[PDB]
């Protein structure tokens, strides 16, 4: 079960700082070099820092040499990467990786080997806005219907990201289109989500629009149902 | 601090087909170079190590080779769910580094109809004030598609935002979702809300309409 | 120096200072030393005639070697000192001494392998600070070192019979803390970064990796060669050099400090979780130092002289 | 969420009790009259017993006058039919339906109006026999073997009646065919289901038989796979 | 006590075209008359209530007519998943009473050749002590199809039972499943199994093949 | 009869057992009702004269009145509590032998024949809180409905009207003071409940009462409505007490056409707690029929 959680993602103040952990568990962590990267949204992989096992020798990219701060706590298996200055441009999804450890395919002795197990990304957004709550609304079907029936729900009005939409407490998978986020001109976010399912089913079936913006503790949960009464 | 080459930056392939995805390092790096494979959305996942060394776990289908500065990923036999960004990166040397971008493979399929649909505003929305109808193509390919509004046969411009998924894993097939957003008080006014669109895949444009009397 | 008599004191070894203080400062220093040997040599002339011997002085050769550091009580405070020969850290000691002193520690860095080391008066020792926490450090203390050859060729040498029974003697001492009926296993390390995966240690500027995964792999109470010789890889390090203010200590060059040294204990770590029912599972551990002073440290404890 | 889920089907032997239940749920039950329908194996619909909404009411069938005690408990929205000397002709799917309301049809006055919503079914089986599990084979592959290809499963010697089918937990349906069960000499049953998938997936996919044998709580699940070591 | 008549019992019908089934009761029962639509397997649906009126959610395509002695239901353009048996009730009295049996409607298509496949006994099954040979005809039209049982050349008799399914609802292409079965002392006997096929659109019997090894 | 002073007693109707005995026991009975007039019409040929004559000669059947009385050893406490709700203690009490006057009549969603309310409009409920459990409203002005054996209802609309706005109120009052009320149609089933049911002596009236639940309130056609109906026979629910099977009046002999003075609402539930409530016709339930009337009694033993 080698799992790596980050933890701490949310909105900072261009000129602020934050502090991003790594819970890390289902290996001996005080015995891997861990990996802090980061992607710009839309854009490719950087490699952030790297901090080697003993917690010691640390090494860093030239894009932050001064800036950021990697540590760990070996006793409380947390990888930890402070960051002060934050600009624009650091806006990212920062994820922790461990380092493959030496395998025997390995011949000589090298600074790191590269990564081999990701975290699930924390995302972080430097913006000198505030948030907000999704208004979530429904998306009802209609009257060939005597085949398939399209549905969903529509989050609108929110900040930042992200939103992990699922369907009937995740019950309900294939079918489902969750759509990338489009940025309204007030800044706010919002996102659709869609599903296939037969016509035959739409009165016999209940369907729900499990909504989940962390960053905010909404957790909002809605009905779809076609209407004429 | 070396500088890493891929190619192609993107690719069109069938599937069943063979990708060939090269990296070219700027010096020697023995064989100290790792293939790495991130779907949309998703967290990178490691595929090959060392040039030419399968994970454990990791299909049966992929594999590598190379040494110096010139590597070869490669997928013997393509997949639906293959569909990603791959990159490469090298650890002969702190930097580490990629090509930034790398390779993104996307599938090439038989052209399919966009099953579209149409929903009205909500009306637990007409009371927040703002009215937004939607607009959906379902599972369709290729990707390019236009799509028009209409509103008592008047056509709209700048009110419009659309978002499309990426490529799907099971049947290599697009989404589309265009949004009209206009206040309660454009709303009331028009009766018949229109949504002309046009695919390859479509002889002629389709359409979708109603009006606030259901 | 002075012995109490009938007065016991309480130890614990896994809140002892000296261990931290002894590992943030200390170096390792080496000091060259000669080793002279004379040889001398019949000289027969023609049959039976050899009335005269020729006696010559040998062995030129100038070689480094450790200098002992002792860590000495300050002023005011004195040494409490174990001679329970085979004490387990925590606990009350019926025989004390007092000195002013520890005794002389080599400070070798390593990992799994502990080298040029104390060994133990009586039978073998095991110490945890927590044997019940699979995660704490098992550090094992022979009373019988193996000698062990090193080449900056590039490789170690053990007997392999002396290894052998080394280990027999480890899973006994093992099967013994977890059930007398247990099955000891041994397997190389689960993986890591270089300096915990292979037998690390230094050489005096240099730094071997060795693959010590014959070392570490075998089954015991389950009913090749003459030497094990191990591959290494040797790298210098200089951040690992010691850095004491302004000045950086450069050690000896090469050839010039003796590698190879005597194995006087191990760190094994144990596989915890399913593996608590017929058979146990332990790999090569450590690359944590204060765990290695701690095996030198054990019997020590700082004290005012009242 | 209009839902009749009939329960208390099984085996009994010529001469004996037996009494099915329906769950009614999504619909005030205490207000429509409910009816029973049967249907012989292969044959027609035959309407068994009707119950007026507070229970009052019943009629029945010329076919079971004396036999057969249609009930309802509006507390516990349960409907209940007890059927008393059950020959080999009653040997059927029993299903139970609601009647419709008194549409808006301009309407005139009518004991019933018929059934809208029916049940699932519960099958009985009159026999002297005794219930029996089934034991399941794999039907796998071969090596044109360039194209698609064809596997599936065995379900033989079982009794009675049925067995659902599923792949991949129901994660496959497109090219499935349960066969109906044939019987054996033995008295057994026993049916075939197969399914096409792409020959150039029989290495890289995982395929499941999902058999349930209610009638006597068997759910076995087998692994499809091409053979040649 | 109303005796009802359908006609037909059954009818093929070209999809796309136009299906009418006429009910007739015996004595006037104004327009009180249900039609109920049941596909294979499942459970019966609501289609026409009172003659003349569609449920909500039935297709558009469904309607009625008639009143008196006299009814009819018509689908207006057939599609493949219609093929199921129609039955028709009335509620002028208890009991309610329909044609028992009602009609049968099944689809004409063109005629398909049968995708034909042959699974030898499983191990795990050799162990029981019985063995059973099986044998697929999937997707074919029409329905009528000879099989035939061969070991070494020698025609089987008695020994066999087949099962066909009922008309597709996708592509309206039957599948018919024929198993051979025999003990394992009459199995080690022989080694060349085979399985001879006879389909319309089969222009000569085809055959499948093996033996005890590979 | 005797009204005890400062007394108070627990009462709970809804676990009252003469609504069981009432209900299982008690049949109509009607009795011929004589009701004459005098006609005096002008004789001119000089209009001298003047001529009286009786011509109200028409028989009709009118429904006996029956009362509980406490059985030996007994007594019925009675509330007098103008608004009582049923469950809990009265504290103005009386002892009566006999329980008022009560005419039987079978029907759903309308309470007709029956007691006003004597100060406002009562809304009643075993248990507001369970969408099931039916409530009973009482008004305190009856709402006359005109039925023809032709098949026909009348209500002036006007009155229905406001009478659906006291309604509407008091639920308002017992909802949230600021909820919107709608009232709504039948949901569907058995005729009995979908369309106003009811009795007039061995004939069943079908009516679509769908014009009378029909209406949004506080929300920001004719003078008189008129109700389509069915007209059946149900023997069945004729009286039968023993050996003996009690036939009704004929037809036109019974008068059709009665007194509104209650309704038995059903509320809708779930995904209804937000914008408003919604209400619709009921009952179908005797036993609800007879709280309506037998709320206010208990019989207890005389100490
Ligand atoms: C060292 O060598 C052994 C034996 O060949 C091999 O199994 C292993 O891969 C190597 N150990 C490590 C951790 O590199
Ligand atoms: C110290 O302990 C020993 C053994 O218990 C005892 O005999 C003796 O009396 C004690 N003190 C001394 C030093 O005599
Ligand atoms: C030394 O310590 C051990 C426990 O580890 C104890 O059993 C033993 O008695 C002690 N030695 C003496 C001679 O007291
Ligand atoms: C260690 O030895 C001491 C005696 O010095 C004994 O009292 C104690 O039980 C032992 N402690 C542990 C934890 O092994
Ligand atoms: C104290 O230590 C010495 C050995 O150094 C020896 O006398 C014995 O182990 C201890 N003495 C006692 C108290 O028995
Ligand atoms: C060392 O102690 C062990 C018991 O662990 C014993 O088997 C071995 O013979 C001892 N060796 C010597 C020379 O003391
Ligand atoms: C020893 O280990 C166990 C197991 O983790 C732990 O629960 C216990 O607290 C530890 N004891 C001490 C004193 O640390
Ligand atoms: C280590 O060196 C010694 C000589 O000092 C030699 O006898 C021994 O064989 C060497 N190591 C082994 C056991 O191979
Ligand atoms: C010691 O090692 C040898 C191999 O060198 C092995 O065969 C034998 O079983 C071991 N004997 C002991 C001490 O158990
Ligand atoms: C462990 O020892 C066995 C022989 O007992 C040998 O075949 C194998 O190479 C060793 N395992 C590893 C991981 O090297
Ligand atoms: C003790 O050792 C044997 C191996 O010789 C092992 O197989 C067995 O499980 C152990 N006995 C028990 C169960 O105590
Ligand atoms: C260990 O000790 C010997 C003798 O003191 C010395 O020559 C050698 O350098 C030491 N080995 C290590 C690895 O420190
Ligand atoms: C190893 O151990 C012995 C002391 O027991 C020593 O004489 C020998 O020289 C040592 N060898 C090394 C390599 O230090
Ligand atoms: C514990 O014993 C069981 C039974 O022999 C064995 O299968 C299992 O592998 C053992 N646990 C571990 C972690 O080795
Ligand atoms: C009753 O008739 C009205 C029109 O007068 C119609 O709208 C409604 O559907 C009918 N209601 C019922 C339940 O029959
Ligand atoms: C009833 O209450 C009144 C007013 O509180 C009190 O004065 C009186 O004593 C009570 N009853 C009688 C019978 O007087
Ligand atoms: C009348 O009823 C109300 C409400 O149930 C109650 O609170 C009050 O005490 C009663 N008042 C009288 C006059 O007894
Ligand atoms: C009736 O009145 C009592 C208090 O007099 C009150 O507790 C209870 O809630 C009321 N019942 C209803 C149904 O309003
Ligand atoms: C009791 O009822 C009378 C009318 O019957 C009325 O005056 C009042 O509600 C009650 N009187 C008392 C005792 O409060
Ligand atoms: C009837 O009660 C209502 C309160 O619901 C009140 O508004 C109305 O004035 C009352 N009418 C009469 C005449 O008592
Ligand atoms: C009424 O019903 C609700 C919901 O069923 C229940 O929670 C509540 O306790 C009941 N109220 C009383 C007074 O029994
Ligand atoms: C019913 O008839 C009466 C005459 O008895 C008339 O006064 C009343 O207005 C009529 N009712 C309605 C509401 O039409
Ligand atoms: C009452 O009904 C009339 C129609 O007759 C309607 O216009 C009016 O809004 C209603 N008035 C009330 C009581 O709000
Ligand atoms: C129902 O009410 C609506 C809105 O009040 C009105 O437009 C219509 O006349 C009524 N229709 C029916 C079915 O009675
Ligand atoms: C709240 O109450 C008022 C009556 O005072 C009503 O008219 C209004 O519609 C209610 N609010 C809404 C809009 O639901
Ligand atoms: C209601 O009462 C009136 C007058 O007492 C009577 O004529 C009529 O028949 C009654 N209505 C019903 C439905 O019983
Ligand atoms: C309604 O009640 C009044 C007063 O009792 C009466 O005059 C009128 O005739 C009644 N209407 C009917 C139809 O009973
Ligand atoms: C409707 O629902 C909310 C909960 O979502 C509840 O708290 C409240 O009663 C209603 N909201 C408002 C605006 O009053």
């Amino acid at each position: 079960q080698v799992q790596l959680v980050e933890s701490g993602g949310g909105v900072v103040q261009p000129g602020r700082s934050l502090r991003l952990s790594c819970a890390a568990s289902g290996f001996t962590f005080r015995n891997y070099a861990m990996h802090w990267v980061r992607q710009a949204p839309g854009k490719g992989l950087e490699w952030v820092a790297l901090i080697k096992y003993d917690g010691r020798n640390k090494y860093y990219a030239d894009s932050v040499k001064g800036r950021f701060s990697i540590s760990r706590d070996n006793s409380k298996n947390t990888l930890y990467l402070e960051m002060n200055s934050l600009r624009a441009e650091d806006t990212a999804v920062y994820y922790c990786a461990r380092d493959i450890g030496l395998k025997g395919e390995h011949y000589d002795i090298l600074t790191a080997y590269g990564p081999d197990y990701w975290g699930q990304g924390a995302l972080v957004t430097v913006s000198s806005a505030s948030t907000k709550g999704p208004s979530v609304f429904p998306l009802a079907p209609s009257s060939t219907s005597g085949g398939t029936a399209a549905l969903g729900c529509l989050v609108k009005d929110y900040f930042p990201e992200p939103v992990t939409v699922s369907w009937n407490s995740g019950a309900l998978t294939s079918g489902v289109h969750t759509f990338p986020a489009v940025l309204q001109s007030s800044g706010l976010y919002s996102l659709s989500s869609v599903v296939t399912v037969p016509s035959s089913s739409l009165g016999t079936q209940t369907y729900i629009c499990n909504v989940n913006h962390k960053p905010s503790n909404t957790k909002v949960d809605k009905k779809a149902e076609p209407k004429s009464c | 601090d070396i500088q890493m080459t891929q190619s192609p930056s993107s690719l069109s392939a069938s599937v069943g087909d063979r990708v060939t995805i090269t990296c070219q390092a700027s010096q020697d790096i023995r064989n100290y170079l790792n293939w790495y494979q991130q779907k949309p959305g998703k967290a990178p996942k490691l595929l090959i190590y060392d040039a030419s060394n399968s994970e454990t776990g990791v299909p049966s289908r992929f594999s590598g080779s190379g040494s110096g500065r010139d590597f070869t990923f490669t997928i013997s036999s393509l997949q639906p769910e293959d569909v990603a960004t791959y990159y490469c990166q090298q650890h002969q040397n702190v930097p580490l580094t990629t090509f930034g971008g790398g390779t993104k493979v996307e599938i090439k399929r038989t052209v399919a109809a966009p099953s579209v649909f149409i929903f009205p505003p909500s009306d637990e929305q007409l009371k927040s004030g703002t009215a937004s109808v939607v607009c959906l193509l379902n599972n369709f390919y290729p990707r390019e598609a236009k799509v028009q509004w209409k509103v008592d046969n008047a056509l709209q411009s700048g009110n419009s935002q659309e978002s499309v998924t990426e490529q799907d894993s099971k049947d290599s097939t697009y989404s589309l979702s265009s949004t009209l957003t206009l206040s309660k008080a454009d709303y009331e006014k028009h009766k018949v809300y229109a949504c002309e669109v046009t695919h390859q895949g479509l002889r002629s444009p389709v359409t979708k309409s109603f009006n606030r009397g259901e | 120096e002075v012995v109490l008599v009938n007065v016991t004191e309480n130890f614990n070894w896994c809140k002892n200072d000296m261990v931290e203080q002894m590992h943030e400062d200390i170096c390792s220093l080496w000091d060259q030393s000669l080793k002279p040997c004379v040889k001398l040599t019949p000289l027969c002339v023609g049959a039976g005639s050899c009335n005269t011997s020729v006696i010559t002085q040998a062995c030129p050769k100038v070689s480094f070697e450790p200098i002992p550091i002792h860590y000495c009580a300050p002023a005011g405070f004195a040494i409490l000192k174990c001679n329970n020969k085979t004490f387990n850290g925590t606990g009350p000691c019926t025989n004390v001494s007092t000195v002013q002193c520890t005794h002389g520690i080599r400070p070798v860095v390593s990992s799994q392998l502990l080298l040029n080391g104390s060994l133990a008066e009586e039978e073998v020792v095991i110490r945890s600070c927590n044997f019940t926490d699979n995660a704490k450090t098992i550090i094992v203390q022979l009373n019988t070192s193996v000698e062990i050859n090193c080449t900056g060729a590039g490789h170690c040498n053990i007997a392999r019979a002396k290894w052998n029974n080394t280990l027999k003697q480890i899973a006994s001492k093992l099967r013994e803390q977890f059930g007398n009926n247990k099955t000891i296993i041994f397997k190389q390390s689960s993986g890591g970064d270089p300096e915990i995966v292979t037998h690390w240690f230094n050489c005096g500027g240099e730094f071997f990796y060795c693959n010590s995964t014959q070392l570490f792999n075998s089954t015991w109470f389950n009913s090749g060669s003459d030497t094990i010789t191990l591959p290494c890889r040797i790298k210098q390090i200089i951040n690992m050099w010691c850095k004491v203010g302004k000045m950086m200590y450069a050690p000896p060059i090469s050839g010039q400090i003796r590698c190879s040294s005597n194995i006087t204990g191990l760190l094994l770590t144990r596989d915890g979780g399913n593996s608590n029912n017929e058979s146990e599972i332990f790999r090569p551990g450590g690359g944590d130092m204060r765990d290695n002073w701690r095996s030198e440290l054990y019997k020590y404890k700082v004290v005012k002289i009242e």
